[PDB]
């Protein structure tokens, strides 16, 4: 289904190609956006037919290569593309349609590069979350300390933005934490988070969702580390935050408010300047080390539960490695 | 000419003259609407305590050159002509994180309508300039700002500094008509790191986009660092960053004068005017009769050689001082006047003359009427402070009787006439003198204004300067 | 030592900044995927007087690498 450039064709022919970076289907129908010669736009597939929406920023990259990541929840889309070319070299994560327009400050992010994001749905409404992954510079700028490290952040969903002029539009209850994989019996540490892949309890007990992440590391080995929404969710609502050494303000940063509320200032500076909490997010149950880890590369997971004939349940891993086989 | 002077317990911290209703004046923690005479104190308004105008901290004034400290930030009034809407006001104090509000122009009684905080600067000592315009699609209601936000704080509870990701603020656009008064994501423009502070002391609309003079400040040491100079932005409801540039205005002293006290944009003329200084010592030791001194610049050079470079503020396309210094702009030679101690500075055009009020540290009100080549003519004294109370950096025109400016020096705000035309008698004798506000009238056998005199069409009472003595009954 | 001297350093025995390897680019001579436990240097010269530093490791496979 051909949905060519064919809305400004370039002069000076050399990459004004349409590719399609977005698929997803909407009550209105399939809902596709691509860069259209460095100018992002949508279009929409319902009975084949193809409607255009015209110039969506945030929808889609000016370019493929771009690190891309939009995720839609109700009436709500979420995204980490600029929505200008001429936009500085800060990433972030913006509330594209909702409510208002929110975006994540300059000091939360050193260089993110997102993986993927999630909508975490907790007991009460209002404590809704999203969750979202990816990889940063150290801030530990020391010789031996590894460039990059592996994270997972948290935003409430309701966040209304901040009490003054200047943070009314910025998430106002941002919160991040570092991931760690690691093996105990050796000492093995994969500090590059790859791809994440979220398996949903039987029990339908959000804080029983796990959370695969694959890790590699400098020798591009690699081993798959399953966390709960629970542990992360009890890791961001207890731990003290990194260089922060005084009791925190009341309304806790990172914590959702009831009716409406914009989050206070003097909790909004805190979470501000530290936004990493102290303490790691290991992996679950006792003996914090990974389900396994081998010497080959690998990039994506899928888990599926399943029942033997016997009807014994077993969770089967399914991994790509960097020369295009699957592990099963 | 004379005394309908109006007095306060505080120092004057601001003044604005609204067109249709009263002059406002902030003291300490107070605002006063007047009555454009200023005999009657309309209405009042208690900013902090509930009947108390007192200052909650008291400020020590420092050299005349250094900048002074104040609790009120901004006073802007706005929408005036809307005929059926009524006027607005914008407040802005220290008080509650550097908070502003938007009031109805008129009865400091009235509730206000919206509020923000962290709108201008929290701290007294520091600077805050905006300008309101309107932008947009919706053609909203914008206040573009500029302050020092960000001082060190000794205190450990009085703490105010915004967030850590608004420490680099510089400049900021507020939606009047939304939520806090917000700022967007695009809506601030950044300091570069290490530049230190900057001390905003104007900031106005010409030619579609909005300027803000200024220049780098160590509130701590108390002296001047680089260059004044200005920042231009564009008209928009995002921030679009046009350029910067310095502006020499060091003529008759070695080291220069890289202090500014004053601003003020000759309106029909596309030129600027800015009373800048070098430092007296720090306290009034270095004093020279050519420390001070008054300089004009063509908006239209200072549009031109304005660059989009990073240097106080950060860029997309470049690293903060890495790449070519900002262009120095020279002001028109002919204008400049040397002084020892010039403070404040006004100017219009009154028949095609561009006239320039300026005020002095010895509580004078000077007046030059610039040539042909714009080049400025010894200046006339037009009123003297009795205390020699130092002129108000700001100078504002009465908006009602284009005869009055409003001269306010430390506690008083004075209603000075524009030039006393009763010094001169004869026709010839003040015909020469040259000004424009002056004339001599064929009816009573003496020099007035237009409004004085019965200027009639059959007769023409009434002689300008456009003519000159070359005119005269004699 | 004085006492004041002494009880900063008995409290504080680390000093803060790493030591890196000699010259520009404080990496690694090299590295390689045998385990290496010990290691004897040599410099000498060869037969046209250039000058050679040789390494020699031995490996936990009982071995020496040259
Ligand atoms: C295929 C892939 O992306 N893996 C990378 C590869 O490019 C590189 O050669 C290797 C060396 O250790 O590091 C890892
Ligand atoms: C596609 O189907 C939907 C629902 O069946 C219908 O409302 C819509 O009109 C169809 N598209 C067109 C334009 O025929
Ligand atoms: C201002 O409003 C108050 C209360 O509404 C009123 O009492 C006062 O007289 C008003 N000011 C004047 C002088 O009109
Ligand atoms: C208000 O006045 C009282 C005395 O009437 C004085 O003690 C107080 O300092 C004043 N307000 C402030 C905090 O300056
Ligand atoms: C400031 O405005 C808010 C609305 O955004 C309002 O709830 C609050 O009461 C106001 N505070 C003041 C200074 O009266
Ligand atoms: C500002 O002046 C203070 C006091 O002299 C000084 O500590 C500080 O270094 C100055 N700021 C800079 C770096 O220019
Ligand atoms: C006003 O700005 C425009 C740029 O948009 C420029 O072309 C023009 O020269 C300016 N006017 C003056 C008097 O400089
Ligand atoms: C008014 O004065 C200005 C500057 O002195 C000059 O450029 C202008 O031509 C004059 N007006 C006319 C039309 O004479
Ligand atoms: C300066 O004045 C002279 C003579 O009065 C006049 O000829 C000249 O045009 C003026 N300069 C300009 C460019 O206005
Ligand atoms: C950290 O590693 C990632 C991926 O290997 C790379 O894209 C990023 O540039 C590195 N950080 C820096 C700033 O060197």
């Amino acid at each position: 289904v051909n949905i060519g450039s064919t809305k400004g064709s370039c002069l000076d022919k050399r990459d004004c190609e349409n590719y399609i970076t977005l698929l997803e289907r909407r009550s209105e129908g399939l809902l596709a956006c691509g860069t259209n010669a460095r100018h992002p736009s949508c279009w929409n597939l319902v009975n084949g037919t193809v409607v255009p929406l015209g110039e969506m920023r945030g929808y889609a990259p000016f370019s493929p290569d771009e690190n891309s990541l939009v995720l839609f929840e109700g009436d709500e889309v979420y995204s980490t593309i600029r929505k200008q070319e001429y936009n500085g070299k800060i990433p972030r994560f913006r509330r594209i349609r909702g409510e208002s327009e929110l975006y994540t400050s300059d000091t939360v992010m050193q260089n993110p590069q997102f993986i993927k994001a999630t909508i975490v749905h907790q007991d009460q409404a209002y404590d809704d979350k999203i969750y979202y992954f990816f990889r940063e510079d150290n801030p530990d700028k020391n010789p031996e300390a590894p460039l990059n490290v592996s994270r997972v952040a948290q935003l409430c969903r309701g966040d209304q933005g901040g009490e003054s002029s200047l943070s009314v539009s910025k998430w106002n209850t941002f919160l991040k934490a570092m991931l760690v994989c690691s093996d105990a019996a050796t000492n093995k540490n994969f500090n590059r988070l790859q791809d994440v892949f979220l398996l949903p309890d039987p029990s339908g007990q959000w804080r029983d969702t796990r959370v695969y992440g694959v890790f590699s590391n400098p020798w591009n080995y690699s081993a798959v580390c399953v966390y709960s929404l629970g542990d992360i969710d009890k890791v961001f609502r207890t731990s003290s935050l990194k260089g922060y050494h005084s009791s925190l303000p009341n309304p806790r940063p990172g914590k959702c408010l009831p009716d409406q509320q914009p989050i206070p200032t003097e909790t909004f500076q805190v979470a501000d300047r530290h936004p990493e909490v102290a303490q790691r997010v290991e992996p679950m149950g006792p003996l914090k080390t990974p389900l396994f880890h081998s010497k080959y590369h690998y990039q994506k997971v899928a888990v599926h539960r399943m029942q033997a004939s016997h009807g014994e349940t077993f969770h089967v891993l399914y991994l790509t490695t960097d020369r295009g086989t699957i592990h099963k | 000419a004379d005394e309908p002077v109006w007095r306060s317990e505080q120092a004057i911290g601001a003044i604005a003259a609204s067109q249709e209703d009263g002059v406002f004046v902030a003291s300490g923690s107070c605002l006063d609407q007047l009555d454009y005479s200023l005999e009657h104190s309309l209405s009042r308004l208690y900013r902090d305590q509930a009947g108390n105008c007192t200052e909650p901290v008291s400020l020590a004034p420092p050299a005349r050159p250094r900048p002074g400290s104040s609790f009120s930030k901004l006073l802007l009034p706005y929408r005036e002509g809307a005929a059926g809407l009524g006027g607005l006001l914008l407040t802005g104090w220290t008080f509650d994180r550097g908070a502003c509000e938007v009031r109805p122009l008129g009865n400091l009684s009235r509730n206000s309508l919206r509020n923000g905080t962290e709108v201008v600067s929290c701290h007294p000592q520091g600077s805050t300039a905006g300008v309101v315009y309107r932008a947009g699609r919706n053609n909203r209601w914008y206040l573009a700002v500029a302050a020092t936000y960000v001082l060190p704080e000794p205190e450990t509870a009085s703490r105010c500094n915004p967030a850590a990701s608004d420490h680099d603020t510089a400049i900021a656009l507020k939606d009047t008509e939304g939520r806090s008064l917000a700022t967007q994501e695009l809506g601030r423009l950044k300091l570069c790191e290490g530049a230190g502070s900057l001390h905003f002391v104007d900031a106005f609309l010409w030619n579609g986009s909005i300027y803000f003079p200024y220049y780098p400040y160590n509130y701590t040491s108390g002296a001047a660092t680089g260059w004044p100079s200005m920042a231009r932005i564009a008209q928009s409801t995002e921030v679009l960053f046009q350029g910067q540039a310095s502006l020499d205005c060091g003529h008759g002293h070695p080291d220069g004068r890289r202090l500014l006290l004053s601003s003020s944009l000759v309106e029909a003329l596309d030129v600027w005017a800015g009373v800048f200084s070098a430092a007296a010592g720090e306290g009034q030791e270095r004093r020279s009769p050519t420390t001070t001194a008054l300089c004009l610049f063509r908006m239209s050079e200072i549009q031109a050689r304005a660059k989009r470079v990073s240097w106080d503020f950060k860029t997309a396309e470049s690293h903060c001082k890495e790449g070519d210094q900002p262009e120095r702009v020279q002001p028109i030679a002919s204008s400049t006047l040397i002084h020892s101690d010039l403070t404040s500075v006004y100017g219009t055009v009154v028949m095609n003359r561009t006239v320039l009020f300026l005020g002095t540290g010895d509580g004078q009100l000077l007046k030059v009427i610039l040539g042909e080549n714009l080049t400025s003519n010894c200046p006339e004294v037009i009123y003297e402070i009795k205390e020699e109370t130092p002129v108000f950096y700001k100078l504002v025109p009465d908006p009602v009787k284009n005869i009055y400016i409003y001269l306010t020096a430390g506690k008083e705000v004075r209603r000075i006439r524009v030039a006393n035309c009763n010094k001169h008698k004869s026709c010839s004798e003040c015909l020469t003198a040259t000004d424009p506000h002056c004339g001599w009238c064929h009816s009573l056998q003496r020099c007035t204004f237009q409004g004085d005199c019965v200027h009639s069409e059959n007769l023409e009472n009434w002689l300008d300067i456009s003519s000159g003595a070359k005119k005269c009954p004699g």
